[PDB]
Order: C-alpha cells, then structure tokens, then sequence
RNA sequence: GCGAUGAUCUACCCAUGGGUGGGUACAAAUGGCAGUCUGACAAGU
C-alpha cells in the first residue's frame, strides 16, 4: 500500500515508484535493517519515475520555505499531477510515501484520491533514499549537490533570522585597513619619486616637501630648463606664486645644479607622478566614503568622536557587535586625563551599544551624550 | 505585529517575587548592581540570573546583554521600573540592571531557585 | 515541442496538443521559446479552422483575442520570472526593471516579426502602452499605416 | 602564556587537535579563516616556507567549549574526524562550532542548529566567515521541517538544554544520522531536572537512548571544569542492538 | 653619458622590489572585499589581475550571469563562475561601495600595468649601460648585482667567485665560522643558464658563467670606446652555452 | 545646583616656567654586529 514515494533534495524533487516492499511485521530486524544500508538490495527495493529540478535558487528559496512551513508549492502541485495516476476515490484511492505527517493534509485536500504514508517503514525508505541518493538518480540530475545545499542553507537561514543589509560593519573596517596603509604608502612613494626627480633638480625638493603639490609640480616641469614667466604664471594658476614660490623655483632652475638626465627618464617619472598624484585624489575619496557610511551605519559613535577614530575601535575591536558587547573597560584598554578619557570610554560604550543594536541610529541622542561630556569637561 | 525588543515582561506578582528577592540578596551581598557590574559577572561565569528595567531612556544600554544571556544559558527579566527596582536594590539613583550571583552557601538559596524557575515558565 | 509534433502533424487532436501545452508551459513557465511555439500552433490552429470554413463554404475578432490573450500571460509570468532571476537598493531596483522591461518588449517585438496581422500588432501595441521603445513602436505605428 | 613564549606544537590522538607544550600545556586545533580570533582566544601562529606562507592554530579553551572539556578530561573515541560530517544541535554561537569546525577542515562539513533569533544573527556571521558550517537556524524541534538540507550526517554533537533532549536527539538521529554513526550528548543535571540528582539524571537519560537504539558507548564527567556536566558518548547501531 | 647612471639603475630595481610587495598586499584587501561580497572567486581564480578585471567586468551576479567574459577567462572556469554567481553564499553591495570597490580595481590595474613598464623601461636601460652583461647573464639578475654591489666600478672591482657567491653570503659566512661547506649560487641563481643546467652542473655552469660575466661586467664599465652592442656578452654566451651543452653530453652511468 | 548611564583609585633639579631619567609604537642612516669559497686538472679514446 506504499506504492509511490515522494523524495525531494535542495535541488529538485523526485517521485519513486517502489518495486516491491520491505516486509512489515519485523522491520526492526537485523536483516531488513542491514537490507536497507546494503545497496545490493534496496536497488531492487526502489527505481526512480521522475525528477523535477528547480529553476534557480530564488524559486528553490521560496519552494523550501513552503515546504518548511507545510504548504504546497506551484512546482510541487505541477509534479504530483503529472505523475500520480489518477482514480475514483471512493474505492482504492491511491498511496504516496512522504515523511511529512503535517503535510499530508494539505496533500490530501489539493487531491481528494491520494492518501499520504508517514510509519517507521517510510521512513525507512526515505531513509535509504536519503543514504544512497546521487548513486539512484542514474545521473539526470547534473550539480554540486553539496554546494547547493550550502548555499541554499545560508539564504534560508539569512531569510528567516531577517538579516540586515545597512548594518554591515566590516566595510568599515577594510576601509580603515585601506585608508591607514595608503596613506603609508603614498608618502613611500612620494619620498621616492620626490629624491629621483630630485637628482634631476634638488632645489624643488629643499624648497617643497609637500607630497601631492610636488607631484603636481612635477606633472608641470619637465625639466629643470622650459620655465618661462607664461610657466610662473601657470604655477601661479596652481599653488601660489604670491608666496613667491614660483620665482624661487624659476630662478633655482635658472642657476639649477642638478644633473639633467634621460628623456625617458622624464617621461616615465612624470608616469609615476601622474600615478601617485591619482592615488592622493583616491585617498581623499575613500576618507570621504567613510565618513559617509559611517555617518549612515554607526553615526552616533562617530559624532560622540569621531569618523576615523570610531572606525579604529571597530576594527581593534574585531566589529561592531563584539565593540558594543564588551564591557566599559575593555573599551579604555584598546590623572585629571586618565579620569575624563575613562569617562569618555564609558559613554563611547553607551553609544556604541545603542548604535548597533538598534535597527537604525540616532545622531540626536549622540549629540546628547557629547553634551553631557563637554558640560563635565567644563565643569573641570 | 512583531514583539517588542523588551519581551518578555512580567505580571505585577512576579515583579513582587523578583524585586523581594533582589532586596534580600543585596542585603546579603550576593548581587553585582549596575549594568557593567552584569555583563561582567555574565563573562565571569558566576551568575545566577539577570534582572534589568524595560523603562530606561533609551532601551538599548541594556538591550545589548540578553545575547550574552542566551548564548550562556542564563535567564533575564525585564521589571517595569528602573524606579522601583533602585528602591528595591538599595542605592540612591536609577538602576536599570543588576545580576544575582552563585553561591549555594545563601540564606535565601531556596527562594531564589523556585523563583529562577517561575521565569524559566515565563519563558 | 517534439511530442506536440508528433501527436499534431500524425494525428491532430488539438486538445491533446493543447493539454500538452499547457502542461509544459505550467513546468517551464521560464522558456520564452516554448511560449513562442504555443502562440504559433494557436496561430496555426486558428489559420486551419478559417480555412476549412473558408472551402466549405466555396463548396456549398476571438482569435486575435485569444492569441493576446497568451501574449498578455507570457508577458507577465516572463516578467516576474526574470526578476526572480537574482531576485537590494532601489537604484539597482530601478536599472533592473528597465532591463527585464527591455527584454519583454524585445520578445514582444519578436512577436510581431513572427506576425488579422494588423489587428493582432494593434493589441500588442496596446497592451505595450498600457522611450527609445516609443520612439521605434510609433515608427512601427507607421509603418502599419503603411501596411 | 605570555605573549612571548614559542611554543611546541604536537598532534594529539584524537585525529585534528594538537597538543601545545611550552612551560604550560594547552589544547589547540587549526583555525580555517586566518587572521580573525573569533571571541578574544589567542591563536599560535606557525610559517612555512617556495616563498613564505603564515598559517594559524587557535587554543580551544576547555572551560568554555563543552566538548573541549571532555576532550582533556580524555575520551576515547570522539567521532569527529578531519574528513567526516557534523550535525550540532543547539549552537548558540559558534563558540564550540568554530572549533569542530576547524577540525572536520575543509573537506567535510559541518551543520549548526539553533532557535534563537540573535545568536542565530552572530551565527550568521561566522558562517559567512567561515565555508565549513552551514547554518540552520530553525527551531530545532522539526527535522521534518528543515530536511531540506541534510544527507548522512556522520556523527551528531547534543548541547541542548531542553528537558526532553533524549526525544530531541532521538528524532533528529533517526531522521538524518548514518547508520552506526557517533552519537555525543553533553548532558546537563540541572537543565534536565532539578529535584533528582546527577547521578539518577544520567541513569534515565542513558536509559532513553537505549532504548531508543543508540548503544551508549562511554560516560565522562568533565568535573574539574563544571559541575553536573556529562558527556554521553554512544555509538547508533540500528541493528544488531544488543 | 646621461644614460650611463647606475644610480637610477639602483633606484629603479629597488622601486621595483617595493611596487611588487604593495602591489601583492592591495590584492590580497581587494580579494577580501570583493571576496565578502561573492566568496567562491577568491578560491576560484587566483590571479590578482585577472580578479581585477572580473571586478571590472561585472559589478553584481545577475551581469556575471550575463556579461561575457571570453578574453580575462578559459570557458569552463567562466561558466563555473557563471553557476557561482548564482549560488554564492556571500551578501549583496550597494551602489556607492561598488563604485569605491571598483576603483580601486581600477588602481590595482594600473599599478600592473606601470610595473612592466619599469621592467621594459629598465631592460632599455640596462641594455643602454652594460649591455654585454645583459646580453651575457639576463637583465634582472645583472640589474641586482649592480644593485647588490652599489656602483659600477665596485661590481667590476671584484673578483669572480665573489660575483659567483654573492648573494648566500650569509650561509657562506656562517660555513666559514663553523667549518662547515660552503655555498654555491647566491643570486645568480635565477641566471636563465642555470635556470636550464641540472644539478651539479647548475654548479659547474654558475662558476664558469660567473667568470665571464666578471669579464663582461668589467669590460662594460671601465672601457673609454664601447660598442654597447653586447660584443664580448654575446661570445661569452656562446662560449658558455657550448660549456654547458657538453658538459650535459657527457652522462655519468655506464652504456 | 553629584553618582550604577559609574563615585573614589593604577622617576631628578631650578617656586601652576625651564632643565634631567626611564618605558612602548613609527621613521631615519655609509652605526654596529659584519667577514666577501678554494686555484689545476677534467673528459673521451
């Protein structure tokens, strides 16, 4: 009376129709047990009829969340119809083999003809199907079954636990990662490029030290010789030639002492200036998208200190969660001074506490705490 | 639709059974009082249970620690007045959370198990 | 598509070709080419029927409505199915409605080259308004008038 | 120890942790996700060498990771091998699930349940860091209701609290469990009833399971680390019971 | 000659050495953002510059799916992204931190890009100011004896078998303070004629390709009339390649 | 017009000025450690 089985797996469902069946009176049996692990036999205990695959992991999401929550799904009602034979209800109606005894009705009252099986005997068929599986299918199902079931697992857990999208934190924190070593390495590169071009003309080098205005003087001067008044002028247009900066360096190139050197080296030096001349504007940006997301995730610690400084502590920290859970000392281990910086540490845990776990934050209340803050700071 | 972010609260009785019992357990010095004062004994390992008010402005101060709560299997209250439950702790200002401590050597040992199970049910 | 042919250019039983039809098009409600050949065998069926009138008679606008009646169900079911493809901001929102909108009304414009002619582009062309597409469809318009 | 001390790495018995000997000894296991310490843990770092590369064991605090505890109160066999599957009811983080995580590595899998919501979120976390788990995170009550995801789970871990965590274990291990596959309960006195004593506690629930079929192998104590805590090893025979 | 400045040669090798390492690292950051947002890549492909131009390519899984990507990836592993980006574990990126994400792909491919324009850059110049040791040894190995070295004179003022040991000085030193055996290669390791010799003879080929590049090495830097066309390195080369190809002839076991 | 949302508490001179000493993180360098292998036979018949 077991005559069809249902089975399903993350991607697609299936129908068997069993050949035979295990027998009922002893299957707690020693011999019908080891029946079922034995490949040899439950072969002949099952053939596949049909498999349904899912059209993409959308569909395969909302399919196991129906089926989860014990309702029937488009694409399982398609399947059940194309496959089960059909009959007069009243005598014989038919029998399907499905695990699950609160879905049955629902499978009951779509077709009025099908009588739902959940014993221990098929459970013991799902079982077995659920053991051997990929080997059954005879191949018409291509897939990394496993990746799937990962993957699928993860959007199913993410769907129902209403994970949030604003609040990702380790943006954050890469961004501080990236905003500290670039600055690191930008400096690298302008000290580099600032002492080779320097070969060439040491007198630009003595005169600025400053980072990307020297590589965008660099960008101007090719070499140390075509500066004209029109040229001071132009730098004039650039940083200033009312400081006199333009005359100093158009009478140093005049009597310039420094070794004039390859064309080629002028060409791809100025490459290099051009690049890291790209990568200070590029620092600049990432500094300013911090300062937005922070302002957007987790504005209240910011406003209570700061952009960057909140992002340090939220790395430091590991992320935002672990920074709000902790308690009001670690946040000081990551007079008049030590006493105002430990009142600081608390009311920075405060914020942070409110700022993550809240669905969205709140700049008012910040501003409230660092009010309260800066009126104790006077009060000293 | 959704429940709050302070559920579960209790009924006026269990707040009488909750608060008596803290009253007694500060007088016997069994008690960590203050939020930070809860989360660490929750890290240390050596609470009994956690109680917290639900009326505090904002809410969230304390709403962080229930995590640690679950995560530990240890269980948390929301009394409906950090007014009251500074009354009942014995101290002169607002206390929003406070966290009965372990040690069997307690007088009141017996009252705080049957009243640690009322809010097991609770829950 | 393979057993309707065999069934219908053997035998013809329309209605088991038709029950095969939508039994495929309800499994694979994803497959534009397979809503396509559905259209033309009710094409195909309509055609048939006007013409065996047509020699009965010589020996002795429900059609339309039905073909965009199918054209209109393909339209929103390949829709919603290619949203559903990779399923969120509401300028990416945005983008991606005007390209699945692209994409309908490129196989609607496939409809009509597969294309009562001028009743049956009429209907499309309403549902259509019920840019850049305007601009050609009115074009289109035109060239109707032409036609 | 210190933050200065090398270190003396080691492969304990049991197959995927490691002894860490130095003035002081600590059980330690490999870390898949380099460079991030989960809850506050330290974590020992090797290099080898073709150019360099860092890789990065992790100290399993035996205090506060259950079968940790069991481990160092030595069992014999803890079924968790570097190759086999998982199924880990009741991980309210992944505190413990990190670890075992980490010593099924990247071949196996690992599966965590849990019915919380927020732990589930901080699961959800880890999860994305790290491949090995996936997460379920459904009341756990219904393995009707998530076996969407399972195929022979090779071995089941049982942390639950629940009153009724013999029944709990014996649905989820029927549905999903290989057969003859190693059940593991950590079984707590208290959380399962609190009027009878630790001993008779462990007596009725060993009673359940084999009755339910799963043949207890071996009892452990755990007792220097907490009080009225087990951990019932029991192997799931299904046939040939007795 | 303005050209004939080994100090820029030194500079350059050295910027080189620094534009490989912070090149790698951006990579390795770039990998853990974009990674986060779509985790089977990092595992799948492994060349940063081809993950970059992924990243440029597509900035979401539904333009995976649709994009081509013919040119960056073979197509087996192209669609295996194409069935990754349809199920990946990894979240979702709004628009601002894919535009930010996307530039700085953009920076890591001009950073590749800059540095093989170095590299070819300092092959001109090299073969510009020793062209007979380039011709002989290879650019990128004599580039780092003269680096090693510091001026041109000093590499030439040494001997061979310094130019042969010279970069393991450190094991050879500590050989010689405890009596144990010394070294043999240093850096003319990577010397592409050693990269073909085999063993023992990877020995004996360093020591004789050694010598002559002491020969061609002096011969570049100290003549007052250079032909800069690699006269002497290029017979050197056929001196050596024909060493070695003999040496290999004769094998060791009886026939 | 105080506080559990947190009170109190974690080297030497010249009377809230200057000079000395130590302890961690970052950079500098042509400081140091710190010194550039041997020297006629080999292979084929």
């Amino acid at each position: 009376p077991i005559e069809y089985l249902l089975f399903e797996e993350p991607t697609g469902y299936a129908v068997f129709k069993v050949k035979l069946q295990q027998d009922d009176i002893g299957s707690r049996l020693k011999e019908v047990q080891e029946q079922i692990n034995d490949f040899g036999a439950f072969t002949k205990l099952i053939e596949l009829v049909s498999f349904a695959p899912f059209k993409g992991a959308a569909e395969a999401l909302e399919n196991a969340n129906d089926i989860s929550e014990g309702l029937v799904s488009e694409s399982l009602k398609a399947i059940l119809d194309l496959n089960l034979p059909k009959a007069s209800s009243k005598k014989k109606n038919i029998t399907l083999a499905i695990s699950d005894k609160n879905l049955g009705p629902s499978i009951k009252e779509e077709f009025p003809y099908v009588d739902c099986i959940s014993n221990e005997l098929a459970q013991d068929l799902i079982r077995g199907v659920r053991l051997h599986g990929e080997k059954l299918f005879k191949g018409l199902q291509s897939g990394d079954l496993e990746r799937a079931q990962l993957g699928l697992g993860h959007a199913y857990s993410r769907a129902k636990v209403k994970f949030s999208v604003q609040k990702n934190d380790n943006h954050i924190i890469q961004a501080i990662a990236l905003l500290d070593q670039l600055d690191k390495d930008i400096n690298t590169f302008a000290m580099r490029v600032k002492e080779w071009y320097g070969w060439h003309f040491p007198e630009l080098a003595k005169l600025v030290p400053d980072n990307y205005t020297f590589a965008k003087l660099v960008l101007f001067i090719k070499d140390k010789a075509s500066l004209n008044d029109d040229s001071l002028h132009d730098l004039a247009a650039l940083l200033n030639e009312d400081s006199g900066i333009a005359q100093r360096v158009i009478d140093n190139a005049r009597i310039s002492m420094g070794q004039d050197i390859s064309e080629t080296d002028m060409e791809n030096v100025c490459v290099f200036a051009q690049r890291v001349a790209s990568l200070a504007d590029y620092r600049r940006q990432l500094y300013d998208y911090l300062c937005e997301k922070m302002h957007t995730v987790a504005p209240n610690l910011s406003e209570l200190i700061g952009e960057v400084i909140g992002a340090r502590l939220i790395s430091h920290a590991g992320s935002l969660t672990n920074l709000s859970k902790q308690a009001a000392s670690t946040v000081q281990i990551l007079k008049n001074k030590g006493r105002i910086s430990r009142y600081l540490a608390n009311k920075c845990s405060m914020a942070s506490r409110i700022d993550n776990y809240s669905e969205e934050p709140s700049n008012v209340f910040g501003s409230v705490l660092k009010k309260q803050v800066e009126q104790r700071l006077e009060f000293y | 639709a959704p429940n709050p972010k302070a559920f579960p609260l209790a009924d006026a009785a269990l707040t009488q059974q909750i608060l008596d019992v803290v009253q007694q357990a500060a007088n016997l010095r069994q008690l960590k009082k203050g939020a930070n004062e809860a989360t660490k004994t929750l890290n240390r390992g050596i609470s009994e249970f956690i109680i917290m008010a639900a009326d505090c402005e904002p809410i969230e101060i304390l709403l962080h620690l229930p995590l640690l709560c679950e995560d530990k299997n240890v269980p948390y209250v929301f009394v409906p007045s950090r007014v009251a439950l500074g009354r009942a702790c014995g101290v002169s200002r607002p206390v929003i959370a406070a966290s009965i401590t372990t040690n069997d050597a307690s007088a009141i040992k017996t009252q705080i198990y049957a009243v640690k199970d009322k809010i097991e049910t609770l829950l | 598509i393979s057993c309707a042919k065999y069934e219908y250019e053997v035998h013809a039983n329309f209605k088991s070709c038709r029950n095969i039809f939508q039994n495929g098009l309800r499994f694979n409600p994803d497959v534009p080419k397979l809503w396509y050949e559905y259209v033309k065998f009710e094409l195909n069926f309509i055609t048939k029927l006007i013409n065996r009138r047509k020699v009965m008679g010589l020996i002795n606008a429900l059609r339309g409505d039905i073909a965009l009646t199918i054209f209109d169900v393909c339209m929103k079911t390949l829709g919603k199915h290619y949203i559903n493809k990779h399923k969120s901001d509401s300028k990416m929102n945005i983008e991606l409605n005007k390209e699945t909108l692209n994409y309908l009304f490129s196989e609607s414009l496939r409809y009509i080259k597969l294309f009562e002619r001028d009743y049956l582009i009429n209907h499309v062309l309403q549902f259509w308004k019920n840019p850049e597409l305007y601009l050609k469809t009115v074009m289109i318009d035109i060239t109707l008038n032409i036609r | 120890a210190r933050g200065g001390a090398k270190v003396v790495i080691e492969p304990h018995r049991h197959a995927g942790v490691y002894i860490a000997r130095g003035k002081e000894d600590l059980l330690v296991t490999k870390n898949m996700a380099p460079g991030e310490s989960v809850y506050g843990e330290k974590r020992i770092s090797v290099e080898e060498p073709v150019p360099p590369t860092k890789v990065e064991y992790r100290v399993w605090n035996p205090f506060r990771s259950k079968l940790a505890a069991g481990i160092m109160g030595g069992l014999d066999e803890l079924f968790i091998a570097p190759g086999k599957k998982v199924l880990y009811l009741g991980a309210a983080s992944g505190t413990s699930v990190s670890h075992v995580s980490d010593v099924v590595g990247p071949e196996g899998v690992v599966y965590a349940v849990e019915f919380s919501h927020r732990p589930g979120r901080e699961l959800i976390s880890m999860a994305k860091k790290r491949p090995n788990i996936i997460p379920i995170i459904e009341d756990a009550r219904h393995p009707q209701k998530y076996r969407m995801l399972i195929g022979m789970v090779d071995c089941v871990f049982a942390d639950v609290a629940q009153p009724d965590q013999a029944r709990i274990i014996a649905l989820n291990s029927h549905m999903f469990l290989k057969d003859q596959g190693g059940v593991v309960i950590s079984i707590k006195a208290n959380c399962i009833d609190s009027t009878v004593d630790a001993e008779t506690v462990f007596a009725r629930e060993v009673q359940k399971l084999r009755e339910e079929r799963i043949k207890p192998l071996e009892q452990l104590t755990l007792e220097p680390y907490e009080r009225d805590h087990c951990i019932v090893v029991g192997r799931y025979m299904r046939s040939g019971l007795k | 000659s303005a050209d004939k400045v080994d100090v820029m040669i030194i500079q350059a090798i050295a910027l080189l050495d620094d534009l490989d390492k912070e090149l790698n690292t951006y990579a390795m950051r770039c990998k853990e953002w974009y990674g986060w947002h779509f985790p089977e890549l990092a595992k799948i492909v492994t060349d940063s510059v081809a993950y970059a131009r992924i990243i440029l390519t597509m900035g979401i899984r539904s333009k995976a799916s649709e994009t081509d990507l013919s040119e960056i990836l073979p197509e087996e592993i192209e669609e295996r992204v194409k069935t990754a980006a349809e199920v990946s574990m990894g979240t979702e990126i709004t628009q601002t931190d894919l535009d930010n994400i996307n530039a700085l792909a953009e920076q890591i491919v001009e950073f590749a890009a800059y540095r093989e324009q170095l590299s070819n850059y300092l092959s001109a110049r090299m073969k510009a100011i020793a062209p007979n040791l380039t011709q002989l040894v290879g650019e990128l190995v004599g580039a780092r004896l003269i680096a090693h070295s510091g001026s041109l004179i000093s590499l030439a003022k040494s001997p061979a078998s310094t130019i042969q040991i010279l970069g393991a000085e450190k094991a050879l030193f500590r050989a010689l303070k405890t009596k144990h055996d010394t070294p043999k290669y240093g850096l003319l390791y990577h010397a592409s004629l050693v990269g073909q010799a085999t063993g023992k003879n990877k020995g004996k080929i360093a020591r004789v390709l050694a010598a002559k590049a002491a020969v061609s090495l002096r011969y570049d830097a100290l003549a007052e009339d250079r032909d800069d066309s690699g006269d002497i390195g290029l017979e050197s080369r056929a001196k050596v390649e024909n060493r070695l190809s003999q040496l290999e002839g004769r094998d060791l076991r009886t026939t």
